[PDB]
């Protein structure tokens, strides 16, 4: 845990399953037969991990069955994996039709991955970027956000200018929706974008444009170089409240006004 | 000789002459009989004429604003340091002259000032004036690719008559409720306005329900606009979001009395905000920012 830290900071859901396994551990006495406990062990885990993952998915995608309108114009951001998964079922599964926006910022390429992802499986793709959002809204009928972490205020702490996007569309029409895990959820709470930075290197805009590596000679590379010059950056940032009114979870329906109404059931 | 005959004698045609002009032009022959000479014999008659229609008035309200123009007029006209004669040959000829420039100043409306309708941008319109239906007729005759969305008048049923005038085109249209205004902002684009006049403010004087529809807009920051034929400035003051001269009781409080009458007296005037004004179609050119203010001051040296 310590080395991970060192390395990056983690998410809710890695502490949630730490604890789990602690749990477990805590379970099983030491006097019991070895080679019988690790292989009940590890078959326990993988239920764990087919119900609080992909039985979670599943149940995400068929509350999304229910709701979604008859062929529906989708708008997303990021590199939200179950969400991906959603859209591929809509285009191939279930057949319909799939006019999907993506959006993407200079430091992460995970717009352009899904973007490409959905070429490979044959889907039609708007590609986006920061300097404008709205020439494609004014037209935009539905969309979900990009998804991290949950927090028991009813906010969201997650990637990038997502927040943005959602002021926009509480502007202009509709509101926004983010369905999620149920093992998401946190206890702990916060409510502004200087609370918890999650950094990395200022790197990713050295190098000009197009691809990741490179290796080029220019003018960019000046952090101590000249006369005192500082080029830092945020990944994660406070997305709002009054605005993502949707929450989907194991528990199927409710709102994130209920910021933590299934904190007590689990 | 009477102005109210001369009003009485236009009722049903129309649709062509705009508000003050037809008023203006009563006035202009009004004067052109009693000896336009004179200063003293004239412009006194004139005023007790004026507030004579005033008292008068059944339900109108441009009237007024249309007889201070007038007088404005006539008070520009007689600068020249010269002679009575020619002067007053001028004001007899300008009235007639007025309205023509009426019906040129509409041209000009339809045809330069109607790039606000043109992307198939869904127009929300409520409050019956000609000059916005012109612009369609004028936007269908162009092409101008275009749809239209109307909340139901049912004060009097001007709805139905809407509908007639908009079947005449020959385009698809929808009937909208007054109290599910807050269920539909997702495709319509902007609310566009016909109304009674312009404030002194900055607001608009209008008809049943503006107000909601103005927060509304203001909620969804999609632009709120006003349509007209640019010379209904009546000299009032909403000082408040609800104070004015009306034509009839402020939300009127009824006692329980009889069985099923005293509820039809609904407010069918009402008013909203001076910070709503995006752009407003005048036909001295497009300028609106601070427009009609800039014009009271020119009119009143003040």
């Amino acid at each position: 845990i310590d080395l991970l830290k060192k390395a990056r900071p983690l998410s809710v859901t890695m502490g949630n399953a730490i604890r789990w396994l602690k749990q477990e551990i805590s379970l099983i006495d030491p006097s019991t037969p070895d080679k019988a406990a690790k292989k009940d062990l590890c078959e326990k885990i993988g239920q764990f991990a087919k119900e609080k993952i992909e039985l979670a998915d599943q149940l995400i995608i068929d509350n999304a069955s229910t709701q979604i309108e008859e062929s529906t114009t989708i708008v997303t951001y990021g590199s939200s994996k179950v969400l991906t998964e959603l859209l591929l079922h809509n285009a191939i599964s279930l057949k319909k039709n799939i006019k999907v926006i993506v959006v993407d910022s200079r430091p992460l390429f995970e717009g352009r991955k899904m973007a490409e992802t959905l070429r490979n499986a044959g889907v039609n793709v708007m590609y986006a970027l920061i300097t404008s959002l709205d020439t494609i809204f004014n037209d935009v009928d539905y969309v979900f956000l990009g998804a991290h972490s949950i927090l028991s205020n009813g906010f969201l702490y997650s990637r990038a200018g997502t927040a943005m996007l959602a002021m926009s569309a509480k502007r202009r029409n509709i509101p926004v929706l983010v369905c999620c895990e149920s093992l998401k959820f946190s206890q702990r709470v916060q409510l502004d974008s200087v609370t918890f930075n999650e950094l990395a290197d200022p790197n990713d805009l050295v190098n000009i444009d197009y691809e990741n590596p490179v290796e080029r000679r220019g003018n960019k590379g000046a952090l101590l170089n000249q006369f005192i010059k500082e080029r830092k950056f945020e990944k994660k940032k406070l997305a709002m409240e009054n605005k993502p009114k949707g929450n989907k979870i194991g528990g199927k329906k409710g709102s994130e006004g209920e910021s933590k109404d299934a904190s007590n059931e689990e | 000789f009477n102005i109210t005959e001369t009003y009485l004698r236009f009722l049903e045609e129309d649709t062509e002459m705009t508000m003050p002009i037809a008023a203006i032009e009563a006035l202009v022959t009004l004067l052109r009989i009693k000896t336009p000479e004179t200063a003293a014999e004239m412009i006194n008659t004139i005023k007790s004429s004026t507030e004579e229609l005033i008292k008068s008035i059944p339900n109108s309200v441009s009237l007024r604003a249309g007889c201070d123009i007038f007088m404005r007029f006539v008070l520009r006209n007689l600068h020249l340091y010269g002679d009575w004669e020619n002067c007053k040959q001028h004001l007899i000829e300008n009235g007639q002259l007025f309205v023509s420039r009426a019906k040129k100043s509409r041209n000009k409306i339809a045809e330069i000032g109607v790039d606000f309708i043109a992307d198939d941008d869904i127009i929300l319109v409520h409050g019956y004036s000609r000059a916005v239906f012109s612009l369609l007729n004028h936007a269908a005759n162009k092409f101008i690719r275009f749809r239209c969305v109307v909340t139901e008048s049912r004060p009097s049923k001007q709805g139905n008559q809407l509908y007639t005038l908009l079947e005449q085109k020959g385009i698809p249209v929808t009937l909208i409720v007054d109290s599910a205004v807050g269920a539909v902002i997702d495709k319509v684009d902007k609310v566009f306005v016909g109304a009674e006049g312009v404030a002194e403010s900055g607001g608009i004087i209008n008809l049943v329900g503006t107000y909601s529809v103005g927060v509304l807009a203001h909620n969804a920051r999609k632009p709120f606009y006003v349509v007209t034929e640019s010379h209904k400035f009546v000299r009032m003051f909403p000082l408040s979001s609800d104070d004015l001269p009306m034509a009839g009781p402020p939300l009127d409080f009824t006692r329980r009395t009889d069985d099923l009458e005293d509820a039809l007296r609904g407010p069918t005037i009402d008013y909203t905000a001076q910070e709503y004004i995006t752009a407003l179609i005048t036909d001295l050119g497009v300028l609106t920012p601070s427009a009609v203010s800039e014009e009271l001051i020119k009119m009143w040296y003040d």
